[PDB]
């Protein structure tokens, strides 16, 4: 789970590390009546999106660079009124961008030199390491990739945390000398506190600052939190606005259903996100285009295929479902009615593919035969594929 | 070191299995379905509730209790996922051989620290977590899978998905090679068991002809399992491999920051030419492993 980066400031700023004061601004005109509360210098705009290059991004509005700065309050709302609401488009996100809401004004700080740093969970380092280039900012993956020895990692040991000695070096590695180097060092262990604390699997910021006054700041911040670790992270969690994705991945996350979006006809649903993926492959191999797939894993429950069946035709681009399940707990003969009731109380114009095998299925697909309702049973992996993208002519 | 716990992944009808939360809802569902397929099942745990009969079986307090008491020698897992990460030190803690924990949603974080300490210690193997679990068909069946379609066989199976690995099991039955072994290795990125441990089994074993590999999009295991094939399997006594990459038609993420791409330098095009690299016939249909396996055994005149 990712969250804004001035939701992040906050934790940053809570835990110890510094960052540059800012203000939230929902509308276009409180970007420059903000920028005035603020009062400083050089202000800093950045729109807000879960995603990065935003400096080197482009507005639909022809806006070139989701990051600016300046000294006039009044240029602040200029670039605020054209910023919000339309799609901003980095080199991370899709070719159509993220609409952008919100919008950060801090009190830009003037930057001496760049460098990246970003704590993680590495599965080849079994655990978290420091990683950090004194050459960093927008250009680091162009540095990490032509120049691979500007790329310091340090291996941290859970069980001992972050070493002043490792801390120390690391600091010296991205180049801070002087008494930096223990005001770095001591950010650095700041960061990694703050790490484990919130349960994150990586804490980016980029770039990890040096003031001309003598000042490390934390210039940018992207976190990714452990969605595994929501139980223990309630207040963390709270803050996802939730409203970036379609409003239906999120109501299917209201019953425990992994929901991701396509553009196709073919509405799958399975029961594994490996399986369910293998289902959209074979599906492509046979001339169809999966709409999307809904996960279920390994639960199963009368409650999620009747809502199942109701998202997935919600989306008015679904032409028919194909329904793959292969491993349920419940003696899928009982869901394989469940399958005939959630159609049965909710009609639905679209044709119906089911795939099922498991605990007695000899039994299971008798129900759906003898039901009277749209249903065509299929054999293996590759009939349902060839049924489902038969049935859209 | 660790990697000599790796013995303990061939499960066989010798072994005595155990399951931690066995009052658990899934613990009892899973413990029924491992009688009646025949594993050697001898009691499990719950906490508060030692001393008690579940399933004609003992239930015990704490681990070392069930273990001593009854010579376990595996453990299988349902305990929820907060307390899951501390159910697994419990185990290795009383030096079970062979752990396999099938619950997900385990905060990575403590499996950074069971992983820590396990291996650190050669005692005990560990499988998952978030895994469908080992089975030796007809003999030992220790975790999810549906025991219906395991028929023993030519052909190991080590799988990093879930409900997708009872596919190519499903299909090696039909073609008539059977499977040697299943292993599921979980989808969690700090897990005790990767692609390379059951390798080492599956070239090792005599009963292992052949070989399914069954990945998916993200990470770099498909690539080190490749690199481990190109030196360890190649040459004389080279078993035929088949693979199967999930998620060649998937979208890219949305991604939110430059570390990713900084570590890794990912999936599909680069999965698949790598295994190939290898040797490995990639089926590009997940419907169609079993008959992959199966003419490569022709094509070798193995049959
Ligand atoms: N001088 C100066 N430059 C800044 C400041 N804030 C951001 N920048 C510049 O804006 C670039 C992009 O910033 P940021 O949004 O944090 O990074 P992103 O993840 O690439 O969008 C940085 O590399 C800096 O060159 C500031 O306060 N002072
Ligand atoms: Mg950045």
């Amino acid at each position: 789970m990712n969250l804004q980066e001035y939701q992040s400031k906050k934790l940053m700023s809570d835990n110890g590390v510094k960052v540059q004061r800012f203000f939230v601004a929902d509308t276009a005109n409180e970007a420059l009546e903000a920028a005035k509360r603020l009062n400083a210098k050089e202000i800093v705009l950045k729109a807000q999106i879960l995603a990065g290059g935003r400096g080197k991004g482009v507005f639909s509005s022809g806006l070139k660079g989701g990051v600016h700065l300046t000294k006039d309050p009044e240029v602040v709302g200029q670039l605020a009124k054209q910023m919000i609401g339309y799609n901003l488009a980095t080199k991370q996100t899709p070719k159509e961008g993220v609409k952008v809401n919100k919008v950060m004004v801090a009190e830009a700080l003037d930057i001496s030199r760049e460098t990246y740093l970003a704590i993680l969970m590495d599965r080849s380092c079994n655990g978290p390491v420091l990683v950090g280039s004194p050459q960093g900012g927008v250009d680091i993956e162009e540095v990490a990739a032509s120049n691979p020895e500007l790329i310091f990692k340090e291996q941290i040991d859970i069980i001992e945390g972050i070493k002043d000695s490792q801390a120390q070096r690391m600091a010296e590695n991205l180049g801070f000398l002087g008494p930096l180097q223990n005001q770095a060092a001591d950010q650095i262990k700041k960061l990694y506190n703050l790490f484990l604390k919130i349960d994150a699997t990586q804490v980016e910021v980029n770039p990890f600052g040096e003031t001309p006054e003598g000042q490390v700041v934390c210039f940018d911040a992207k976190i990714n939190f452990d969605d595994n670790a929501e139980f223990r992270q309630k207040d963390i969690f709270a803050m996802d606005d939730k409203s970036e994705n379609e409003p239906i991945e999120n109501e299917a996350a209201k019953y425990d259903l992994k929901y991701i979006g396509l553009d196709g006809n073919i509405a799958c649903f399975v029961n594994g996100a490996g399986l369910a993926m293998a289902t959209c492959d074979i599906i492509f191999l046979n001339g169809g285009k999966p709409a999307n797939f809904l996960d279920l894993g390994g639960g199963v429950k009368e409650s999620q295929v009747y809502q199942a069946f109701k998202l997935l035709t919600a989306d008015p681009k679904v032409e028919a479902i194909l329904v793959n399940i292969f491993g349920g707990i419940v003696n899928c003969a009982i869901i394989a009615n469940g399958i005939t009731k959630a159609c049965r109380e909710l009609e639905l114009k679209v044709p119906l593919v089911v795939r099922l095998e498991g605990t007695n299925v000899h039994e299971a697909q008798n129900i759906l035969t003898n039901s009277g309702l749209p249903i065509t049973s299929a054999v293996d992996l590759e009939d349902a594929a060839k049924k489902a993208v038969a049935s859209v002519t | 070191s660790y990697t000599a716990s790796r013995k303990h992944l061939y499960v066989d009808k010798n072994t005595k299995v155990i399951c931690q939360g066995f009052t658990g809802k899934q613990g009892t569902f899973h413990s029924q379905q491992a009688l009646e397929y025949g594993t050697n099942l001898v009691g499990g745990t719950t906490p508060g509730k030692g001393g008690k009969t579940h399933l004609g079986l003992p239930v015990f307090n704490t681990v070392k209790e069930a273990k001593e008491q009854t010579g376990a020698t595996a453990s299988v897992i349902y305990v929820p996922p907060p307390f899951a990460a501390a159910a697994i030190n419990e185990a290795i803690d009383a030096e079970v051989p062979l752990v396999v924990c099938i619950t997900e949603g385990i905060p990575q974080q403590d499996m950074v620290r069971v992983k820590h300490r396990l291996l650190r210690q050669g005692k005990t193997r560990l499988i998952g977590p978030n895994c469908p679990g080992v089975i030796n068909p007809g003999e030992c069946k220790i975790g999810i899978m549906p025991g219906h379609i395991h028929k023993k066989g030519r052909i190991g199976i080590v799988s990093r998905s879930g409900t997708l690995t009872y596919e190519a099991v499903h299909q090696t039955t039909q073609v008539g090679l059977g499977q040697s072994l299943c292993v599921g290795i979980g989808g969690d990125p700090f897990n005790g068991t990767d692609f390379t441990d059951c390798l080492e089994i599956f070239l090792n074993d005599p009963a292992t002809e052949g070989i399914i590999l069954i990945g998916e999009i993200g990470g770099n295991a498909e690539e080190n399992a490749a690199e481990f094939l190109k030196q360890h399997n190649s040459g004389p006594k080279s078993k035929p491999v088949v693979s199967f990459i999930a998620g060649l038609t998937a979208p890219p993420g949305r991604r939110m920051g430059h570390a990713g791409a900084i570590i890794a330098g990912g999936g599909a095009k680069e999965k698949i030419t790598a295994l190939q690299s290898a040797g490995v016939v990639v089926s590009m249909s997940p419907a169609q492993l079993g008959t992959t396996i199966y003419k490569e055994f022709e094509k070798r005149k193995m049959l």
